[PDB]
């Protein structure tokens, strides 16, 4: 609830074991093989789309005034903007495994 | 020596920058980019499981 | 040859392109350039080394 | 077969779904 | 694509002397996401010619 | 884009996400080989 | 000559001669019994079904 | 580790060791999943299988 | 060098067995060599923490 | 960054939007350039520009 | 154009370099 | 026998004696 850092407070986490579980639907072998053969075809490929399909760009803001982003490109099939303000202290640096700051 | 101590020879070689090559050619030689095989029907029209 | 080989129309040999924008995470340094190939001249990308 | 053997049979007629029901589109940034 | 499909290359089983299933030719295929329609037409024509052959 | 916003003392950073078409297509031709194609049409990836 | 004319499997030469890659134009359209079987690796024609472990 | 740098997960099959997962560091899959849940399910009801 | 580079890990003994089925059209041959795991970096990721 | 997935070059037409460079983590262009130089040029001479 | 550029007065095309 | 020669492409590509004898 408080914005304290836990590295200084000395919390730490120890992982004992990691296991992967999966659930298999027990569908008949003949029907499952038929479905596998049908889905292995190049015309029946599965398609997925990221829900927040966007390019996230975070532009730092000095604690006043305005700002101006972005150079050139082709903007084909663009779908829109979604601006929001974030505090730099709260936002980490996901581009690295560890954020010392 | 006149007072030698027997023998037990052991040989070895040492390649230091070489990739071992096994070309996919019938006579193992390079007679072009495409080989004798590879463009053969057996290896171009049918799927094979390498092991 | 004395004709149809060189231009003599005041064009440069070397060109310095500065990036239009640059972003640098502490693992990678990405630079974006747009190089304009004249109107008639051509180049081979054997040149265009990153400095 | 008819693929009606893979669906529950509400009496005699299978409980088939809509022909165009397959496929989805759920994507918005906000 | 249903109009111009990738051929089903067979698999040989050299113990029973018979084919063991078939799968689409996913090994000899050419990428064209870097090509515009001018070359897309050429690639489609090549695939159609291969199917005819 | 020129953004004007109320000033706050703490250093902050803007969160602009350009809505694109992030779509992936998965092809499984033969028993354990998986080929997946990605496409981001406004902001190309490869 | 052999006593009987060796009925059975197919050699590699005849297999590649005859089991050419198949072009399946409209893929898997129709009733399940109309599908092209034997594209599945584990499928026996006699008592049509898929052989498991 | 989602959309990270060196810590990239792979779903590659044993065939060609070609990873089926690509991350761009410009995509926010955590926020995408949060939005997906908030739009599909009534998130006001607490669930314990996942937090 | 036109080839598909495959790196198969080796436990510090014995032998190993690669590769499933494929088409093998226009194949050219095999080139094989041994590398140390400590020295080979990660390929796909932009970084190698290990 | 040659054969990585995340960070890669996107050389293409300014309005084309379709990249002309593909890298699929199986190509080894570093070793390609190494062997290309080793075969085309004498490697006992040090050329200061590209080490 | 006039039969391309002149040559210095007094396989040509293509490369096949492979193997590794 | 042109088919026996390795082919540069559509056209196959194509020094039959030896002269090497000398005392120094």
């Amino acid at each position: 609830t408080l914005g304290n850092d836990l590295r200084v407070d000395g919390a730490t986490v120890n992982i004992t074991s990691v296991n992967l579980y999966a659930s298999f639907f027990p569908m008949s072998h003949n029907t499952a093989s038929t479905l596998e053969a049908m889905l292995r075809n190049d015309t029946n490929d599965q398609s997925f789309n990221d829900y927040l399909s966007a390019a996230n760009m975070l532009y730092p803001i000095p604690p006043n005034a305005t700002q101006l982003p972005i150079p050139s490109r082709n903007w084909a099939a663009f779908r829109g903007w979604s601006l929001t303000r974030l505090k730099q202290r709260e936002t980490p640096a996901l581009g690295s495994p560890f954020d010392p700051y | 020596d006149p007072r030698h101590a027997l023998r037990d020879p052991e040989r070895k070689f040492l390649c230091d920058r070489t990739l071992w090559r096994i070309p996919f050619s019938s006579n193992f030689m390079s007679m072009g980019s495409l080989t004798d095989l590879g463009q053969n029907l057996l290896y171009a029209n049918a799927a094979h499981a390498l092991d | 040859p004395t004709h149809d080989v060189t231009t003599e129309r005041s064009q440069r040999l070397q060109l310095r392109f500065v990036p239009v924008d640059r972003e640098d995470t502490q693992y990678s340094y990405k630079t974006r350039f747009q190089l304009a190939v004249g109107d008639n001249r051509v180049l081979d990308m054997a040149s265009t080394y990153f400095d | 077969y008819n693929y009606a053997a893979l669906a529950p049979r509400q009496g005699s007629r299978p409980m088939l779904s809509q022909w165009s029901g397959i496929g989805t589109h759920e994507m918005h940034g906000g | 694509s249903k109009e111009i499909p990738t051929p089903y290359v067979w698999t040989f089983q050299p113990q029973m002397g018979a084919a063991a299933g078939a799968s689409q030719d996913y090994s000899t295929r050419m990428n064209w996401f870097s090509a515009g329609p001018d070359m897309i037409h050429d690639v489609n024509n090549i695939r159609d010619a291969q199917n005819r052959i | 884009m020129t953004f004007e916003m109320d000033p706050i003392n703490e250093p902050t950073l803007l969160y602009v996400l350009f809505e694109v078409f992030d779509v992936a297509r998965v092809h499984q031709p033969h028993r354990g080989v998986i080929e997946v194609v990605y496409l981001r049409t406004p902001f190309s990836a490869g | 000559l052999p006593s009987r004319p060796r009925h059975g499997g197919i050699g590699s030469r005849q297999f590649v001669e005859e089991f050419v890659p198949a072009v399946y134009l409209n893929p898997y359209s129709g009733p399940p019994d109309s599908y092209p079987d034997q594209f599945i690796r584990h499928y026996n024609v006699y008592s049509n079904s898929v052989s498991g472990y | 580790y989602y959309n990270s740098g060196g810590n990239l997960g792979v779903l590659a099959g044993q065939s060609s060791q070609l990873n089926a997962v690509v991350d761009l560091q410009d995509r926010n899959t955590e926020l995408s999943y949060q939005m997906l849940l908030a739009n599909t399910t009534d998130r006001s009801r607490y669930f314990s299988m996942w937090n």
